[PDB]
Formats: structure tokens, C-alpha cells, sequence
DNA sequence: GGTTGGTGTGGTTGG
């Protein structure tokens, strides 16, 4: 249902110091 | 993980340490992806080659974790195991091909802050994600050097998903499709890669579609933790779905 | 385990 989307980082309109990486993978 | 860093924390509800009773120790990584399965590799629980055969009886799993050492009083949870599923074509002698398992927890792990499930590739996600270059994220409390020690803590690791082919000229073993490797070239100039404790680790993505996070890889093998010239070989998760989706819709949560 | 605070999320250097 409410898989992969984390009640601290996507659930709180946060992101990990990291995450932002990835999407820039993708360009 | 190899020339990684420490998982902020809630950075994967998903991640789950399933380690040994007696003696209790640890001995992979898996992925919670439902509040009653959890994915693992196989070779995990069985490679007939070194003895390893674990039986829902000497495992333990345990949700919920940060620290690798400590045991997380109020945010991390332990589930016993009602079943192991291993794959019928899992191929232990040769190269490890859908070396993957699933296993059933004994009862439900209620979710939390911390205790998430991950999301499984859709036919679609994984058509647009995996590809080459494109960066995915791997965890875990696994050896900090191939050789020497080890993490207190979560490690978190962000390499490229390499070329089908160049895998291949790196391994004498026998690669297959049920098989994507993943990492920073030579020269890439950046590092990193899971290890010898790593193995059912989830290698995450995330859709840019619906900011979902999936799986799309299992940590599997590979030769050493950060050769030169070497790729860690995780599962295609997706690949091996129908298998997947057969059991829990048969005899799953 | 280790700085009685923090995902070792109370209040017992352990458990
Ligand atoms: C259990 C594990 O976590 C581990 C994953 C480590 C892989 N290393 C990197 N950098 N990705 N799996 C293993 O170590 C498996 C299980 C048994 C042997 N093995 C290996 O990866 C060997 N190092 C290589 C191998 C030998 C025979 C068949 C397949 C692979």
C-alpha cells in the first residue's frame, strides 16, 4: 500500500543528506 | 559497507538484521516488505559449501535497528520466524543464480517512525530505473575493510548500476540475468561497496514518479569488498518477482 | 555501551 516512503524523511517533507545523489542519477 | 557512512536515522524502516542465536551473532541483512516477510538472500541460510544451514529455529529477526552492537531498548523489535522459502532454482554450487529467499515471521511487525516497508519494482519502475550509471542505495553493519573493524553503526553506501557487459569481464564466474552488478569505476574517482556481513541487504531506488524508495537489488556476491576492477552482485529483485508474489499469495502474510 | 540522553527513547553503567 504505503510501501517505501519513510514517516521521518518522504512522511515529514524531508530529505536525507544523501537521497538527492540519486535523483540526480536518474539526470 | 566499503567507503560508506552512517544511516541517519529512519533512513531505511525497511532494513532488518536477521543474525544467529547461537551463538548470537549476526549474520545478514533483510528487507521488510510487509509487516510479516522479509527478503533475504539464500546463501544467507544455506551454502552447503561452508556449512551454512539456519533453520527458522537458530535465526532470529530483528526490526527496527541503528546500532549494530547495542540492542535498541525502545525502537527496535525482534520476530521469530514461522518459515524460510528458498528459491528451487537457487543454485549454491555454481554462481549463486535468484539466490534469494524469502522466510515468514512468526507474527506481524506492527510499523513505525522507524519500521517501514519498502516498495517491490514494478514491471515499469524497473524499467526506467535500472540502468546504467544511475545510482542506488545499499546498507548495513557488514566488515569495514574486506580484511582486517566493523560499524556500531548502519552504513549507507550510494553506487552507480554498471554496464550488463563490463560485469562480466570482471569475474570469471558465471553471470546471469538474475544478476545486475553495482559500482564506482576504477578511475570513476569515488568509492564504496557492501561486504562480508552485508548479504540480503535491500540495494534501494527511488522513484523520482511518486518518491517512492524500491528494492531493486539484494547484496549477493562478489569478489572482496572494494577490488579494483570488482562489482558486487546483488539479486534482481524484480526478475524473480512472480516467484516472489507466488508465495506470499500462497502461504504468506 | 556508554556522558543518564539518545532510537540502546526509562530511570537501575545494567538491563
Ligand atoms: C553473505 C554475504 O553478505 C556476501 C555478500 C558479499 C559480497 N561482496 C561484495 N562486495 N558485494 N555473500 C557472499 O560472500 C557469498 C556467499 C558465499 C560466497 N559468497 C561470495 O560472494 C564469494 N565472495 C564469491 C562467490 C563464490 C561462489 C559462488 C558465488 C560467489
Amino acid at each position: 500500500a504505503d510501501c517505501g516512503l519513510r514517516p521521518l524523511f518522504e512522511k515529514k517533507s524531508l530529505e536525507d543528506k544523501t537521497e538527492r545523489e540519486l535523483l540526480e542519477s536518474y539526470i | 559497507i566499503v567507503e560508506g557512512s552512517d544511516a541517519e536515522i529512519g533512513m531505511s524502516p525497511w532494513q532488518v538484521m536477521l543474525f544467529r542465536k547461537s551463538p548470537q551473532e549476526l549474520l545478514c541483512g533483510a528487507s521488510l516488505i510487509s509487516d510479516r516477510w522479509v527478503l533475504t538472500a539464500a546463501h544467507c541460510l544455506l551454502y552447503p559449501p561452508w556449512d551454512k544451514n539456519f533453520t527458522e529455529n537458530d535465526l532470529l529477526v530483528r526490526i527496527g535497528k541503528h546500532s549494530r552492537t547495542r540492542y535498541e531498548r525502545n525502537i527496535e523489535k525482534i520476530s521469530m520466524l514461522e518459515k524460510i522459502y528458498i528459491h528451487p532454482r537457487y543454485n549454491w554450487r555454481e554462481n549463486l543464480d535468484r539466490d534469494i529467499a524469502l522466510m515468514k515471521l512468526k507474527k506481524p511487525v506492527a510499523f513505525s517512525d522507524y519500521i517501514h516497508p519498502v516498495c517491490l519494482p514494478d514491471r515499469e519502475t524497473a524499467a526506467s530505473l535500472l540502468q546504467a550509471g544511475y545510482k542506488g542505495r545499499v546498507t548495513g553493519w557488514g566488515n569495514l575493510k574486506e580484511t582486517w573493524g566493523q560499524p556500531s553503526v548502519l552504513q549507507v553506501v550510494n553506487l552507480p548500476i554498471v554496464e550488463r557487459p563490463v560485469c562480466k569481464d570482471s569475474t570469471r564466474i558465471r553471470i546471469t540475468d538474475n544478476m545486475f552488478c553495482a559500482g564506482y569505476k576504477p578511475d570513476e574517482g569515488k568509492r564504496g561497496d557492501a561486504c562480508e556481513g552485508d548479504s540480503g541487504g535491500p540495494f534501494v531506488m527511488k522513484s523520482p514518479f511518486n518518491n517512492r524508495w524500491y528494492q531493486m537489488g539484494i547484496v549477493s556476491w562478489g569478489e572482496g569488498c572494494d577490488r579494483d576492477g570488482k562489482y558486487g552482485f546483488y539479486t534482481h529483485v524484480f526478475r524473480l518477482k512472480k516467484w516472489i508474489q507466488k508465495v506470499i499469495d500462497q502461504f504468506g502474510e
